[PDB]
């Protein structure tokens, strides 16, 4: 069938840069190729349509161009955390690319910090889910581990990291320690992140 | 008289654009698979003129295809018979 | 001109559900609406079409004729009869309005559809309880399958609100943990994290003092 | 008087689909050598809209093509005017 | 009489190769974009012969291509009956 | 009379046929250098079919081309509306 | 609609034999008769095609001119012509009906032509005689060419039996090997292998006491 | 020429599974694709016309679609084990793919045994066939030796196997050990399978 | 018929400049003004185009719409409006004659536009004072940018001469090095090197006697 | 986009040597490629149209030929030091191709040197560039070092080389030593080129 | 331009063997191609026109077939020894292949040998040509020296082989040895072959 | 309808030379002769083509626009004026029909043209004099170019005569040696080899008994 492959996948590049992001066709699709943003979560939102034609609201800063090699190009801003996406329609069935995460990039930002112990109303059924939050932190690399009477935890903790704010561009993340309420029973002293 | 052949003509043209774009969706690598497109094929159809960027690829397409060009190539003939009684009847 | 998404949620493998796209908008004679899909942390997949018209809707081997795609012209609305789904088919379901041009100027908001034999169950919903910015939040502990709500205050809040994603627990049940950054001279504020989960019918709300 | 035009078009089609996909086989690489595409091959002809998917590489195929084109023109053409004159004489 | 309709195709014809040029430079791989080509185009188009090494991709050609098929179909067609005439009329 | 028609476009035909071979010679790649090829070109155009196998590259060639339509279409056109009146004044 | 074939079994390297097609059924104006050959444990090769209607047939440079087709629309049959064949030729030959559309719709029954200098000979035939389901056979020893018939009863007896392949003997002559499954019980029931070869005209029967 | 190019040669899928089966063409072929079962020693069965359409009779698991990459699909039987063949008809002349033996799999099933002397008709000319039996086994794979006064014999060990069983899916062998009379008057005494 | 150039030196990264091409000939009804480029020590880059007669302009995605392209038939003139200049635009700037052909058969005299945040200075200019044929030269140091203009005796002089390369000083500013080859009898005779600068308006000339 | 690529880019070819030039077109562009002399700082001047035909002007020396290799001959001569371009006018947008530099080859010529020190306009504004002249040369290579009271000077030593004499077909060049006036009045003795 | 590659150039075949020559073209040339027999020395000599058809005159053993692989095929004689061509007209300009040399097998025949001692009405003259004679042999290999007074002379030992009799497919061979006559009076005594 | 060429032989380098292809057969309105050429040891090379009728000849870029192809329609003759010569154009040079087919029905001769400094000389013929079948034969030493022409007895005799390629003598001058294979009752027989040199107008013949 026909192969949009976009390129690339990932883009780190930092705010108000020039950003440009390619669909090859396998083959002429004329100019029957269709840009979409698709924000985390909501449903796609078309961008470019015929390859260089633009909607009525989308900002001016996106533009499309041109041989097999159609792009879309972003000269950047915080709300544009997105993967874009490429559409066929030279050919019998639609067709779309991969898509392109693009990711913003500034400057470090090191992160708030809240301990959560467990709920009394958990802790009378058996386990003790213990959480510890990272708020509004860049970059994503980040490590947190858990000691209890400094004895390092490796077991039953377990991460999850937020989609960067549309205007913050920033990672917050939540690390549970789930226990027996035994475990926490025995020794009550609580994330030493880095 | 001559408004219905035009109108006649574009009607068909409006129709079987619509029904090739139809006809030739699911056929893996159909061409003939957007109205405009589709359009652009029936004009080229009824004229006579016949290019080769486009067709149907299905075979319910080609009967569009042929619809057309029965129709077509009458209702368009009409309006180019019009057109040269009006240069002839005046000069 | 939008488009309305309703059905969808959890299926048996081997089992049918039936998803729906209602018009809501200046509809014309000749739309097809069209059916995508993506899968947890996927691309998309073009699946379907159909004109409502002369009710003909193509598919793609991928869902072959495992699926089909009906067009109610009265209640101007589309569906997506799923029959023989496969675990593969564990993925978020839009529908496309595309006026015979070849792209997609509306969509519906997305459903999600999950695939499993492991059956359901309901939230816990523990407390997470709290300087300047300090911060509380509330779990929501041992969930299946994904679809999972919460707004702060009946949605009244929505700032400093980080509301994670879901992991999957070792035991295999969605809990996840949202969260609110607030000012400390708030206690004094009603500060309440409603949980629904239309799967499990539920309208868990804790309330956060500390 | 027209049914003998379209038959008579039909009949030339029937005849030329035949023979070009008969004028055709053994050719290696021959297109037009299956009487369906054969038969739309021969319509796109007598139309003179002639749009390059098919057409007779062999030497009788093309001598086929020529008959088909004579006969089906005129057939066809004889169909043409049949609804025009209909079109005129009502309106 | 005859002269007006050859000239008055001419006219079409030099109209629609400088418009398709115009209507084509810019589209990434436009063929159609210089006049001598344009022209070549013009004419295998009034004619409804219509050969497909070039055509074209942009909207607004198309939209020439119209006006020259119109246009150039009858104004051609005035002159193939004016040397039909002449052919006969002597003989 | 007819015989005339039917002549004068094999003649056209010939010419033609003669000359687009001779124009297209010396033209790296120039397909239409073989009379008997040149011979199906110059019909596939007189007819306004114009399937796209074959075609002059060169200029003289298209110049050739040229005449070979407004000669070719008409003498053609001469032939078709003769068996017309023939299968008409018949029936 | 069926196709019923003829002809075919063993040449000289250099000879000629004569296969043929007989219409047996609802045959058109206008259907190509195709022929098509398999090699010896080997895929397909398309050969010729022939309109009975106009006698014009097609060939495959493999077979060059070296077959000829031909079409005798009396006897409603086609024919295939078979000059300078070389051991290659060594194959099994189906004609098919093919009504211009360009798939093969029907099918003659398949003959054997074996390409060879070394003779002709018969079957040897020694009983392989007999708990429960006890089995019973027969050998068919020392044969040259391929085509072996074996029924049991006539016929009759189906059940349990793998009549084998044949092995090519290191003397250079085909034997096999019959077998049945039958109950311990029928010994009490008449059990015979019928061996027809059409190339050497047999029709040996053997009978398997213990 | 144009060249079918079927993919694979042989298929082991287990029975119930789905199973398919690629034709790439050498160039566009347009649709004009076919697809025809061939059961061992039977003619040529016509399953699929025209790529994607089902011929009256032809089972409903059985369908194919599709660039110039062909596939025929098995949503699969025990009768199915076949041959699987695949047709041009764009260009003159026909072409056929090499084709894609299915052979079906199933759970292990070790073979009933029928050992079978020369017989005497036989024993009076020469020679003195053995014949040994090994009925509807699976799988292929099987071992079976002569010994005679246990002293091991690969001397004229001659093994052919069936074809599998239509419902079965099932492996029946026999082997011959042809051997002089004087041979077998030496020492009469007869296979230990494995 | 001749196309004479005008505007183009030196601009602030992100600015802006006007470049002129004035028709100076017969020019048609449809002739179409080209506009090429060449960066420093680089091939041609095609950029932009007109038809003065319809107003209408196509790009290069490389001045993507950065530049306009516009057409004052009255003053038969086509102009290079140039916004959000770039160091990659330091370049020379061709415009050409092209009638509809797809050729260059007539072209402008090239200026020179310089983008950069190093601002403007002017010549030192120091004699090189002087057996045969000697030599005399003068430098004309520390300049910027490059536009530098230099003869002798306001032209008249012109043989022997190689009036060099400019070469980028370790510090950022234009020097060169005229030199001339002349017979020793001259000294007799006048010598002076008129440097011009269109950019800093000079009009330095030099004495050089021995 | 569609891609002349020139071949090849330098060419050191002895005059009245015949000299060849090629523009690989990445598809067939027609015979729609220009061939176009641009001189050292002159603007380019169309030799070829159409691929083979001449302009009113160009000597008889130049000629194109042809598949999608076109090819620029030289049957050469000292006005022929240029760059050559090569253009395709097929599809839109225009094209260029890298181009060649030809340049002459002729007989060995050593220079002839002019040393000149810092003028006393200069000298009164601290720096003292020294001027050392090479004229009418063949080939470039040479080597032209400093030294002061026999001391190596690399500090400050500036080449610059002309483009060749459009009829000589030669290198002039000049090498600056510039130098602090204290540098310069220490050690007042100036150049040994090789 | 347009490339007729013929593969391959030499072809050793026994006589009434069956031989064949590939003829492929670089693109679809149509059915355009046309062989052609070359015969050591003369003319070319047209054996098939439009890939297929024969002309008056041309043996029953002469025929070509077909994609862009262009075939002729012998089914062979003695008087085929020849170069065989190809040839291209479906583009302007025409185009040949490189061609294949047949070259006829046979069974071994050991050559005649005829010395010749230089002409009286040469050796008057300064040098001495000696002649050595190998008639109708087969294979080509051949080694022939010369020694005089049992000195193995490789000092003007000059070798010709003439091109295979059109019946006898035979080599014959001539190697001369030019000498001073001063080295020639010097020792006369006369060529080993093997 | 046969073909007969004319000219051709040694020419100096840059030199020019005219070949001639006289009609001799019914001839048609619209026949191309074509020219076409043999390097020694070398393949054929398409150069030229040229109607009569209108006098329009294309060439090919390796004969780029020095040669020239005529067509005096009177003499029935096409002829090929041959400017600018090369050591490379060392080659035989063939004329040929082609009926605006595509191949080429008849053939000239062919004739040699040599391109050197070298000058002509001419042939030494030395006899070579000689049980069943004896052998004698002729030098022919020392020439300069290659057209060499050896029959014996007028041409009479032309059995086991084996008349030698040319070898390079390491002067540069064609010696060669023609042989003849005879009973030796002949020796009774009238033996001489006639070494023609249309090049150096030789007609040698010498007399050859033992
Ligand atoms: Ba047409």
């Amino acid at each position: 069938d026909i192969q949009m492959t976009q390129s690339p996948s990932s883009l780190s590049a930092s705010v108000g840069d020039r950003v440009t992001i390619t669909c090859r066709a396998s083959q002429s699709i004329g100019t029957d190729i269709h840009w979409y943003q698709q924000k985390p979560g909501k449903a796609p939102k078309l961008l470019i349509k015929y390859a260089s034609e633009s909607i009525s609201g989308v900002p001016s800063r996106f533009s499309g161009s041109r041989g097999t090699d159609f792009t879309l190009t972003i000269s950047l801003q915080p709300e544009d955390f997105a993967t874009y996406y490429c559409q066929q329609s030279n050919r019998w069935p639609f067709t779309f690319g991969q898509g392109t995460k693009v990711e913003i990039k500034r400057t470090v930002a090191a992160p708030s910090v809240f301990i959560f112990p467990p709920s009394d109303s958990q802790l009378k059924s058996g386990t003790a889910s213990v959480v510890c939050l990272l708020n509004n932190f860049y970059p994503r690399e980040a490590k947190v581990q858990w000691k209890v009477d400094n004895a390092l935890q490796s077991g039953n903790s377990q991460e999850s990291v937020t989609e960067q704010d549309s205007k913050d561009s920033t990672y917050s993340l939540s690390s549970t320690l789930t226990l027996s309420k035994a475990d926490y029973e025995k020794h009550k002293v609580y994330c030493e992140v880095t | 008289c001559a408004g219905a052949a035009t109108v006649l003509l574009v009607i068909v043209l409006l129709a079987g654009s619509y029904l090739a774009v139809l006809a030739e969706r699911g056929a893996p690598g159909a061409q003939l698979i957007t109205y405009p497109r589709a359009l652009w094929w029936s004009v080229v159809t009824a004229t006579t003129v016949g290019y080769g960027d486009l067709y149907p690829v299905t075979l319910w397409g080609r009967c569009v295809a042929v619809v057309v060009m029965v129709a077509g190539i009458t209702s368009f003939g009409l309006v180019t018979a019009a057109l040269a009684t009006w240069f002839v009847g005046q000069c | 001109v939008q488009l309305v998404e309703s059905g969808g949620g959890l299926v048996q493998p081997g089992g049918s559900l039936r998803l729906s796209c209602a018009a809501s908008g200046y509809t014309f004679t000749s739309d097809w609406i069209h059916w995508v899909r993506q899968a947890p942390g996927k691309g998309l997949e073009w699946i379907g079409e159909i004109i409502p018209s002369y009710g003909r809707a193509n598919y793609a081997d991928s869902v072959k004729g495992r699926f089909t795609i009906s067009a109610d012209t009265s209640k101007n609305t589309a569906y997506l009869q799923m029959n023989s789904l496969r675990a593969e088919d564990t993925a978020v379901y839009y529908c496309a309005r595309e006026r015979g041009d070849g792209y997609f100027d509306y969509w519906g908001q997305g459903t999600l559809v999950t695939v499993s034999s492991a059956s359901t169950k309901g939230p816990s919903v523990f407390p997470l309880a709290p300087g300047g910015t300090a911060a509380l939040g509330c779990l929501v502990k041992d969930y299946f399958p994904e679809p999972v709500t919460v707004s702060w205050n009946s949605g009244a809040l929505t700032s400093g609100v980080h509301t994670f994603p879901a992991v999957l627990q070792s035991s295999g049940l969605y809990s996840l943990s949202s969260v609110v950054t607030v000012p400390s001279s708030s206690l004094t504020q009603t500060y309440i994290c409603n949980v629904n989960h239309k799967p499990s019918n539920t309208k868990v709300d804790k309330k956060v003092e500390p």
